This record gives structure tokens, C-alpha cells and sequence, in this order.
């Protein structure tokens, strides 16, 4: 995360973390951001899992302001399995998001409380104005240069590039596509605001109907935090037939 | 191209030997270079010092097949885009007895020529040398280090030398070299300059007979031609001596096998060595005494009129790695572009680098890096 400040989990109880065993040593290391989406599903990058870890290899944090330090009301769980979406292109990072599930004894996981809630889905017909702020969150790096990860959950707000800003030319000549989405800080006084490394599978909400309602899920940008350069995102919006015909 | 993984594993062996010798040390060395010298000496012995190379080698050259197998190797590796420097230099006296039908042999098999000289004026043979060195290595080498050994009974010596840059498939940031910690094999910490990238490399994890687990990494050049592997064991007090001691060409050929393209954060020190290796030991340390003995050199291929002896032999190696020269952040190759979180290699032990020709296996450069 590049500017903003440091978060409270209750100012984003949706926000979740995601752990990978050391292949080699023991113990888990940093791998992406996640958004809990149902009590046993979460929404997240497909990217963050080209490297084919097994279910038993990835931990779901929820509820959890510090990276490493747990928390008081934390609730921490084991994925069972995570579905990558089929068309995942690892190479354009289009149809980049993962349905994560987390494992439980009775067919329920994750519990309402003040640091952990679900986030609401966006209806298929949401299409928000243009330059609309919303607020991100994740525990990745500060600067594209930082040399470690941030040791606590940091948010930011960003405004919604139009479609016209939003084309594969202006994002050096790399490929966007309908199923993203741009966003960016759109200031004049630097360190302007956006995702950086760590964030992916991160949440992007905006307010619908009074409703913060998840919108986007970070996937990649020429970042970190550059001028008139804007941060790509995951269209949420065209995959709600992808969350609701899986995890039956 | 029997020729290519067979000279190269010869070179090898002309590495373990000045490893072991420098025993922590920035060293570069050129296993084609050595190769490519050592087969033109070997037109020139008879006797054992023919043997006493061929046999270390591991083949001849007028046999068929072998001999215009050196020049597809000089033609083809000159692939390229200004940044190698491949010569060869063997040095004598004018007006010396040769035999009758072999200065022809000698230009036939090589597309090369022998370098005529002057040893009696010691003062124009060092810039002569120096100056057929600084317009074959492109101007980066041009002082030399052993040439002070030349009098006037000094008959024959011989040289290599090669200087290397590098493109990069996918270039590190030159934004993005931070000052970091490199562990120095004594105990030293150094505050040596680091380039970072976050890209997808092709590794793979070997272990040693020993039970010692290594990191191997591969950067691509170029038109995907040239590429160089580091090696790093997981730990630190493993010293490169237990990799360097059991190298061999097949084991970089079996390395290419087992590397998967897998998503990583690679740290890598910059560093730019210059190395200037006596050869007389190491190949005398291989079986090749008889080539230096004053008066003991079975060179009767060649020197019809007796006596001559090899006096010196010696090879000059610079690299630089950096990130292309000073083509500088053209924004072809941007720091993140993927916002995930990868696995993280540093190289902050000391480690060993070695360059191969791809598409033909030859390994053109070697060497350890103990510190920048």
C-alpha cells in the first residue's frame, strides 16, 4: 500500500491474509491478500497461486490488524481446497481471481463480529460513475522500492479511471481488458495513492446504496504509486455467475 | 558438436585447480578460452607433452571431425550483439626454423594465424602484446601483469583473454539497486550494492552428494542465446569449495533439465572482477610438466630447430555484470507489474556464476564471487 495510513481490522473486517508454507524450512511465509466474501469462501488473485501450492499449504487469516502479531477476536483457519478460475491467463493477468474455502468441522467457518465481517457482493448491473472514491486495503509493501513487507494493514482511497483512460495504450502498451478495472490517485504533494506488492486478492469497496459493497480485487498496475499511471483491478461485477455456480 | 560439451569439460578442470589455490578469492575464468589455446598448442607437441595434453583433454584434433569443429565454435559464438571477445595469441621469435608442410596445417584447421614477434627488443614485445590484446578484447583490456617476465630467453609464450557484458532478457531496474549486506566467506558483512527484480526464473533446487542443498538460478541474454546460472547452498557456512570441487558439464546440462519457471524476488550484488591466472601451475597440477622444463618440450610438430620451451602461461578475464551498460530505466522492464507477494532469493552468500552457450552447451565463462 502506497500512501494512506496504517488500519484498524474493524475499519475493514472483510480484509484477510494468506500464508504459504516454506517449501524448504518450516513455518509460513507472506503470499497475498484476501477478501471473505461468504463465512467459508474468500475472494482473492488467481496469479498468486501460479506456483501450484496444495490446499494444506495455504492458512487464512481473518480478523488480524498486524501481519505476524495475532490478534485479540482473530480467527485463523486452514484451506480445504481453492478454486483458480479455468481461463487464467498467467501471462496478461486477465480473469485474475481464486475462490479460496476454508475448512470446518460443521459447514461453517468464519463467525460475525466487530474485526471480522463478510462484504457484500456487487449487483451485475453496477456501473459507478466515473472518478468514484473508494478505499483499499492490504499489508504489502509501501513503495515499489521498500525493501521489506509492511508489518501492518494499511488503507487508501482511489478514484475510478473511465474506460477511455483505462485502454492497453495507456498502461505501456500492456494488455487490458474488460474484466479489469483501473483506478489510481488523481492529485496535482506526492506519495499519491495505490496498491503495491502484497496486495493482490486485496479488496476494492465502494459505497452503493449507501452499502460498502465489493467492487474490485487488486490484481496488478506498473506501480507502485506512480503519477497518471493507475493501479488494474479484477471487474468483480462479471464474475458473480463465477462465485454463485461454484462453491456447492 | 561432440567438441563443444568435450572442450568445456576440459576447462572445468582447468578451474577446479585455480579455485582450490585462490581459496577465497573474486575469481573469473574462461573454460572456452583455456580450451581454445590448448588444442592450437596441442598442433605443435609430440612426443608426451602431446600426451601429456591429449590426454587431459580427452581427444586430438587431425583427427577427422574435431579440427573444424574450433572454427564452427569462433564462427558461430561470433551468438552476439558486441559482447564477447573470443582471440587467440601464441607468440615466438622471427626467423626461427619451421618445418616444411606445417604453417599451412596450422592455418587450415583454426581460421587463425600464428603471431609473429620480437623477444630481443623487451620493449616493443610488451606493447605489441598488449596492444594485439587491447584491439582483440574491445579496448577493456589493455595493461597487462605477466609481461615484465619477458627477456630475451624467453621463446614462447601464450595467451587468452575475453572481456563480457550482457543484455538481458528481462533487465534488472537500475532504480532499484539498494545498498544491502553481502556475507563475505571469512564472517565479513560488506555494504555492497544489490540489484532487485520480480520476475519469473527458471529454478531449480540440487542437492550435493554431501546432503547440501543448493539454490540455482538462470538470466537469459539476448535473443535467449547466452545465459548464466548462480549457485548459492542454502546455508551459509557451506563453502563454494564443495560446489566448485565437484563441477562438471553434465551437471549444468542437468540443471537446465530440472528448472521449473516459477515466480520469484531475486536480490543479486553487482560486482566487476578482473582476474589475471597463472596457468603454468594448474596445468602442471593436471599433467603437463613436461611443457615447462627449460629445455624439456616435445614440441617436434613444430620447432624443427632445437632447443624451445613454453616459458609463460597465463589468461586475463574481466566481467562486469550490470544491468546492459548505461541503457538506463527504458521503461521496457517496470519493478512490479504484479501485485503479489513472490518468494524471495538473496544472494547475500558467496556464490559462483557460469556462463554457457545455450544453444551449443559450451561454457564460456566461470568463476566465484566472494566479494564485490
Amino acid at each position: 500500500i502506497k500512501g494512506g495510513l496504517f488500519a484498524d481490522i474493524a475499519s475493514h473486517p472483510w480484509q484477510a491474509a494468506i500464508f504459504a508454507k516454506h517449501r524448504r524450512s518450516p513455518g509460513e511465509r507472506f503470499l497475498c491478500g484476501g477478501i471473505l466474501i461468504s463465512s467459508c469462501w474468500i475472494l482473492s488473485a488467481a496469479h498468486c497461486f501460479q506456483e501450484r501450492f496444495p490446499p494444506h499449504h495455504l492458512t487464512v487469516i481473518l480478523g488480524r490488524t498486524y501481519r505476524v502479531v495475532p490478534g485479540e477476536e482473530e480467527q485463523k483457519f486452514e484451506v480445504e481446497k481453492y478454486i483458480v478460475h479455468k481461463e487464467f491467463d498467467d501471462d496478461t493477468y486477465d480473469n485474475d481471481i481464486a475462490l479460496l474455502q476454508l475448512k470446518s468441522d460443521s459447514s461453517r467457518c468464519a463467525q460475525e463480529s466487530s474485526v471480522v465481517r463478510t462484504v457484500a457482493l456487487p449487483p451485475a448491473d453496477l456501473q459507478l460513475p466515473d472518478w468514484t472514491e473508494c478505499e483499499l486495503s492490504g499489508y504489502g509493501k509501501h513503495e515499489a522500492l521498500s525493501p521489506e513487507y509492511s508489518e501492518r494493514l494499511k488503507e487508501a482511497h482511489v478514484r475510478l479511471y473511465p474506460s477511455s483512460r483505462c485502454t492497453s495504450q495507456h498502461l505501456l502498451q500492456r494488455t487490458v481488458t474488460d474484466n479489469m478495472l483501473c483506478a489510481g490517485d488523481t492529485r496535482s504533494q506526492a506519495n499519491l495513492h495505490d496498491a503495491c506488492q502484497g496486495d493482490a486478492g486485496g479488496p476494492l469497496v465502494c459505497l452503493n446504496d449507501g452499502r460498502m459493497t465489493l467492487v474490485g480485487i487488486i490484481s496488478w498496475g506498473l506501480g507502485c504509486g506512480q503519477k497518471d499511471v493507475p493501479g488494474v483491478y479484477t471487474k468483480v461485477t462479471n464474475y458473480l455467475d463465477w462465485i454463485r455456480d461454484n462453491m456447492r | 558438436s561432440y567438441v563443444a560439451h568435450l572442450a568445456s569439460d576440459f576447462g572445468v578442470r582447468v578451474f577446479q585447480q585455480v579455485a582450490q589455490a585462490s581459496k577465497d578469492r573474486n575469481v573469473v575464468f574462461s573454460p572456452y578460452g583455456v580450451a581454445s589455446v590448448l588444442a592450437m598448442l596441442q598442433l605443435t607437441t609430440g612426443g608426451e607433452t602431446q600426451q601429456q595434453i591429449q590426454a587431459a583433454m580427452g581427444f586430438k584434433i587431425d583427427d577427422k571431425g574435431m579440427a573444424p569443429a574450433l572454427r564452427h565454435l569462433y564462427k558461430e559464438l561470433m551468438w552476439n550483439k558486441d559482447e564477447i571477445s573470443t582471440t587467440d595469441a601464441i607468440f615466438v621469435q622471427r626467423d626461427l626454423k619451421l618445418v616444411q608442410g606445417f604453417m599451412p596445417h596450422f592455418f587450415r584447421l583454426f581460421r587463425s594465424t600464428v603471431k609473429q614477434v620480437d623477444f630481443s627488443e623487451v620493449e616493443r614485445a610488451r606493447f605489441i602484446i598488449n596492444d594485439w590484446v587491447k584491439t582483440h578484447t574491445k579496448g577493456m583490456i589493455s595493461h597487462l601483469l605477466g609481461t615484465g617476465a619477458v627477456d630475451q630467453l624467453t621463446r614462447l609464450v601464450l595467451v587468452n583473454a575475453l572481456y563480457f557484458n550482457g543484455q538481458w532478457k528481462t533487465p534488472f531496474p537500475d532504480s532499484s539497486t539498494h545498498r544491502r549486506l553481502f556475507h563475505k566467506s571469512d564472517g565479513s558483512t560488506v555494504s555492497v550494492p544489490m540489484m532487485a527484480q520480480t520476475n519469473k526464473f527458471n529454478y531449480t533446487e540440487f542437492t550435493t552428494p554431501d546432503g547440501h542443498y543448493y539454490d540455482i538460478l538462470e538470466l537469459p541474454y539476448h535473443g535467449d542465446t547466452l545465459s548464466m546460472f548462480i549457485a548459492a547452498p542454502y546455508e551459509k557456512e557451506v563453502p563454494l569449495s564443495a560446489l566448485t570441487n565437484i563441477l562438471s558439464a553434465q551437471l549444468i546440462s542437468h540443471w537446465k533439465g530440472n528448472m521449473t519457471r516459477l515466480p520469484r524476488l531475486l536480490v543479486l550484488p553487482k560486482f566487476s572482477l578482473e582476474t589475471e591466472v597463472d596457468l603454468r601451475k594448474p596445468l602442471e597440477n593436471l599433467g603437463m610438466t613436461d611443457m615447462f622444463r627449460q629445455f624439456q618440450a616435445d614440441f617436434t610438430s613444430l620447432s624443427d630447430q632445437e632447443p624451445l620451451h613454453v616459458a609463460l602461461a597465463l589468461q586475463k578475464v574481466k566481467i562486469e555484470v550490470n544491468e546492459s551498460g548505461t541503457v538506463a530505466s527504458s521503461s521496457t522492464a517496470v519493478i512490479v507489474s504484479a501485485r503479489m507477494a513472490p518468494e524471495e532469493i538473496i544472494i547475500d552468500r558467496p556464490f559462483l556464476f557460469v556462463v554457457r552457450h545455450n544453444p551449443t552447451g559450451t561454457v564460456l565463462f566461470m568463476g566465484q564471487v566472494m566479494e564485490p
